């Protein structure tokens, strides 16, 4: 069976160079076969970005056309993608894969794919989150904002709080910074009678904080 | 050029489940359909309309007629449960649809709760504000989410989450409008529309 | 100044087949030669009639130019285009044989084409086209909409017409469908004739001979 392995560094700050190649192993770059980056936005829909054959032919997506470039390494055995002047728009899962052509007509199939690499375009270094109260008034939570690297982990009540209890994936802003909230279901009538606290800790910045949310 | 698909269907376990891809003229060319798992690759079910990949069970099936193509599952299991994208080829350039989640039901439908919390005063004195709309309890997992600025739709500082399991195993999502102080004191209205399976759930907030 | 064809037979090189391409800078001809054996007849599967008679005129003619006859973009009415198979590649991609046009359909339908041809020069041309044998009923159904189709050619000394065969077939270069191609001459006043709703492979360059 043909493999195919992304790599490149997972973060890339912002006018920045994406740089990534795939490695090839169980056939050769010299195939009938096309090599095709394809990228995929967290939570969003798979995205064409170019091709190339092992002669050196080249197609790339028109919209990304000024700042893309593909090339192949026959001696090992590997092409490589490099994505300029990058957005946090640019933020997304970077598959590589084979293309085959069909027997008749345009156009082709992507078969096998790569595992799929993820790259962050942020200009942020270690922070840790600013945390703000969502009160009810029934639904009450924390904000974990502003925050970077990922990841934040979040508790309630040192733990003695867990049903009820959902904390949400994490947002990246176009700032560059993470976010996401945890919030917890409770009964109305506890609202007055019982105090919830929210014990959020970031470990890349060894940041812990304990917030207390009231009415 | 786009292909267009259904944002989301559901399906009982043993009935059958049809997913469509639209474009112009597409009957004109081979159409592909890709499996997706979450935190996983794309796996090629049909390619060239109706071809299935050695290692796929024959209850995939694919067809393509004028503007419209259909991939086709019978009998489907709890593992079939996943998105689905066309692909197709047009001028130099290859085109993926837009994507179909697939559930398969395996419990009763539930309607999202939705509530809206307004910056907090604390952040306010931060020198920024962010909305959170909150999405909770509903199943299928499959939500849209639209926010609007004095009734006007905006996609400027807009960010939403994928929906995730719950501990109950129904699903729940988030979406956040970032803003500043003084944009946030520019309207005198917030919404934060929510499309789930036919039905449209807004809550409403408002800067004093 | 004779045509000597290094790697690619008589066939390949009338049709334009994408796999023999050979250095040629000078377009005038006397006539044409085989040697041994052709490293690539035809890259889409199929068979040329009247073979052996069409090498022995070549080879008995002393000028040979080629020509173009019907301009590919004149079908307004059809896709002269997109037809490309991977078992005739240009450049890694798809494509057809260069002197002859693969016809299909243009959004949902493929129009009855009527189109004559009237030889106006002072030489015998001769004109190559073709007819396509698809894989099954869905791929009939997919380049042309119509099911039932034909191809009549006709001449002052021919009358020709063929009804393609659908049929599965032994893959050679990864297909399992078939092409046949025929030639003719065209007399210095007489003008050739087609029709077809389907499975046409029309000609774009012919060659003017002179015996």
């Amino acid at each position: 069976q043909v493999q195919l392995q992304e790599s490149g560094p997972g973060l890339v700050k912002p006018s920045g160079t994406v740089s990534l190649t795939c490695a090839v192993s169980g056939g050769s770059i010299s195939s009938s076969y096309w090599w095709s980056w394809v990228r995929q936005p967290p939570g969003k829909g798979l995205e064409w970005i170019g091709e190339i054959y092992h002669s050196g032919n080249t197609n790339y997506n028109p919209s990304l056309k000024s700042r893309v470039t593909i090339s192949v390494d026959k001696s090992k055995n590997l092409f490589s993608l490099k994505l300029s002047s990058v957005t946090a728009a640019d933020t997304a899962v970077y598959y590589c894969a084979r293309v085959a052509l069909f027997d008749i007509l345009t156009g082709g199939w992507f078969d096998p794919w790569g595992q799929g690499t993820l790259v962050t375009v942020s200009s942020a270094s270690t922070k840790g989150p600013s945390v703000f109260p969502l009160a009810p008034s029934a639904a009450l939570g924390c904000l974990v904002k502003d925050y970077f690297p990922e990841p934040v982990t979040v508790s309630w009540n040192s733990g003695a709080l867990t049903s009820g209890v959902h904390t949400f994936p994490a947002v990246l802003q176009s700032s560059g910074l993470y976010s996401l909230s945890s919030v917890v279901t409770v009964p109305s009538s506890s609202l007055g009678t019982q105090t919830y606290i929210c014990n959020v800790n970031h470990k890349p910045s060894n940041t812990k904080v304990d917030k207390r949310v009231e009415l | 050029y786009e292909l267009t698909q259904p944002p989301s269907v559901s399906v009982s376990p043993g009935q059958t489940v049809n997913i469509t891809c639209s474009g112009d003229t597409l009957g004109d060319k081979y159409v592909c359909w890709y499996q997706q798992k979450p935190g996983q690759s794309p796996v090629l079910v049909i390619y060239q309309d109706t071809k299935r990949p050695s290692g796929i069970p024959e209850r995939f099936s694919g067809s393509n007629s004028g503007d419209t193509a259909t991939l086709t599952v019978s009998g489907t299991q709890a593992m079939d449960e996943a998105d689905y994208y066309c692909q197709a080829w047009d001028s130099s350039s290859f085109v993926f649809g837009t994507g179909t989640k697939v559930t398969v039901l395996g419990q009763p439908k539930a309607n999202p709760t939705v509530t809206l919390f307004p910056p907090s005063s604390e952040e306010l004195q931060a020198n920024k504000a962010t909305l959170v709309c909150l999405i909770s309890d509903f199943y299928p997992g499959a939500v849209t989410v639209a926010w609007k600025a004095d009734g006007s739709p905006v996609k400027a500082g807009v960010e939403t989450t994928k929906p995730s399991k719950q501990s109950n195993n129904k699903y729940a999502a988030s979406s956040y409008l970032s803003l500043t102080p003084e944009q946030w004191k520019s309207h005198r209205s917030y919404s934060c529309q929510v499309t789930h399976e036919g039905s449209t759930v807004e809550k409403t907030v408002a800067p004093t | 100044k004779p045509l000597i064809l290094r790697d690619c037979s008589v066939a390949g090189w009338l049709l334009g087949n994408p796999m023999c391409d050979e250095f040629i800078n000078v377009p005038e001809w006397s006539y044409i030669v085989e040697k041994a054996n052709p490293v690539n007849d035809l890259c889409y599967p199929g068979d040329f009639n009247d073979y052996e008679e069409l090498k022995h005129l070549l080879s008995r003619i002393n000028h040979f130019e080629k020509i173009q006859i019907i301009p590919k973009s004149s079908w307004s009415s059809h896709e002269a285009s997109l037809g490309v198979s991977s078992a005739c590649p240009y450049q890694g991609k798809s494509s057809f044989f260069r002197n002859v046009v693969w016809l299909i359909k243009k959004n949902s339908a493929y129009p009855t084409i009527k189109r004559s041809y009237n030889n106006t020069n002072q030489e015998d041309l001769l004109v190559l086209w073709g007819i396509h044998h698809p894989n099954d009923a869905a791929e009939q159904t997919k380049l042309y909409q119509n099911p039932t189709t034909y191809i009549s050619v006709g001449t002052s000394t021919l009358n020709q017409r063929l009804v393609p065969r659908i049929a599965t077939r032994s893959k050679v270069n990864g297909l399992s469908s078939r092409m046949e191609f025929f030639w003719t001459i065209l007399k210095p006043n007489d003008a050739i004739n087609f029709e077809s709703n389907g499975n046409f492979i029309a000609p774009e360059y012919a060659y003017k001979i002179v015996k």
